[PDB]
């Protein structure tokens, strides 16, 4: 069964260099180049480089001078570095097996000849400043127009993933909304927990972040 | 880079097609591949030198070129079809190959739905640090894309916007949201704020006055 696994660390600091490691199974790796892919979080896919069959290790030139590709046929293992990181490396990063022949394919390398034929499961690398850091939580409202109010919590800038929300201590289940997490600017995650409810009813988000050994409640006002 | 649009829909049993474009640079000398990115899973080669198959890979998927112009064709559309799809293509100034952006590709199982958009204004505890973060949420969508635009007294707004990618709900619509963050001097320096999300065709938009809250 043919296999390529990525590893590494998931979480880098910007300036430092990012290491990946890619472990091939079903196919012995010194018969066949093995590239690396990557995908920004929204966006398409960018070539890194080739470390072929041959001995040769081709790079995107737009990031060449940041690249490093190495093969290591005695482990079944080919290597990717990459230096100066900046939050615009945050990607998911592959390594695939290109196949051996002459198609008319130019996936593999940058040049005529073979194409992609299998690829790893991809490895999520997150390039952010920040170390741990419990979030701040803030009440939502609208009060700026039905009958039936909508309140939330926004658990603003932490690290890492996750937290887990939850309204009244668990007695609030019907009508909550909470949401995927986004990655801001800053470094640090945010989401947001929503309820709508249809009079001396109030309602408390408990918000828990493992990482830091933190647990939130925050009482929010339906004005 | 190679445009393809963004979705497409299609119906089980029924053909669907996937046309991705570019220049003589590319598409009209050099081989087109397409990959298949299944949601939350790896990508898979469906096509290779513009109309091969790798082993395994079932005949109802084809592909085709002309011009400046790749296709990827999906008959007899079944569930498991739901997936990012990619084209990629040579370059001849360039040395790496270069992709398309991708089209996801929806096989329709359920009634269409519209999104339900709610946005709130920064809280005053907020505002005390001097920061001020609009949050947009989005759900209840189906098919599961949406665009997102912010509006502060008309004029569009692009910048410290950041807009999640939909997300499966437990009720298999989807949602997403979207966040603007600003100072509070930024916040209070204009009339009002609007959320404006666009699903085929038709916006929902809501609106946040500062002077209203």
């Amino acid at each position: 069964q043919v296999q390529l696994q990525e590893s590494g660390p998931s979480l880098v600091k910007p300036s430092q260099t990012l290491s990946l490691t890619c472990t091939v199974s079903g196919f012995s790796l010194s018969s066949y180049s093995v590239s690396w892919v990557r995908q920004a979080p929204g966006k398409t896919l960018e070539w890194l480089g080739d470390a072929s069959n041959g001995g040769i290790i081709y790079y995107n030139p737009a990031l060449k001078s940041r690249l490093g590709i190495t093969r290591d046929n005695s482990k079944s293992q080919v290597s990717l570095s990459l230096n100066t990181i900046t939050p615009e490396d945050t990607a998911t990063y592959y390594c695939a097996k290109c196949s051996v022949g002459d198609s008319g394919s130019y996936a593999c390398t940058g040049r005529k000849g073979e194409y992609v034929d299998a690829w790893g499961q991809g490895l999520l690398v997150t390039v952010s400043s920040a170390s741990t850091t419990a979030p701040k939580v803030y009440p939502l409202s609208s009060c700026c127009s039905s009958s039936t109010v909508t309140l939330g919590c926004l658990v603003s800038s932490y690290m890492p993933e996750p937290v887990t929300v939850t309204w009244n201590s668990g007695a609030l289940k019907s009508g909550v909304h909470t949401f995927p997490a986004v990655l801001q600017s800053s470094g640090l995650y945010s989401l947001s927990s929503m309820v709508t409810v249809p009079g001396t009813q109030t309602f408390t988000c408990n918000v828990a972040h493992p990482a830091s050994s933190t647990k939130v409640d925050k009482a929010v006002d339906p004005r | 880079v190679l445009t393809q649009p963004p979705s497409v829909s299609g119906s089980l049993g029924q053909r669907v097609s996937i046309t991705c474009s570019g220049s003589s640079d590319n598409i009209g000398i050099f081989a087109v591949g397409w990959y298949q990115q299944v949601p939350g899973s790896g990508l898979r080669t469906i096509i290779y030198g513009n109309t091969k198959r790798p082993s395994g890979v079932p005949d109802r998927f084809s592909g085709s070129k002309s011009g400046n112009t790749a296709t990827l064709t999906i008959n007899s559309l079944q569930a498991e079809d739901e997936a990012d799809y990619f084209c990629v293509c040579g370059e001849s100034k360039s040395a790496t190959p270069v992709f398309g952006g991708g089209t996801t590709l929806t096989v329709l199982g359920q009634p269409k739905s519209p999104p339900s958009v709610t946005l709130f204004p920064p809280s005053t505890e907020e505002l005390n640090g001097n920061k001020a973060t609009l949050v947009c949420l989005i759900s209840d969508f189906y098919p599961g894309s949406v665009t997102v635009v912010w509006k502060a007294d008309g004029s569009t707004i692009t910048r410290n916007v950041e807009t999640t990618r939909a997300s499966k709900q437990s009720n298999s619509k989807y949602a997403a949201s979207s966040y603007l963050s600003l100072t509070s001097s930024d916040w209070k320096s204009k009339g009002s704020y609007s959320c404006e999300v666009t699903h085929e065709g038709s916006t929902v938009t809501k609106t946040v006055k500062p002077s209203e809250c």
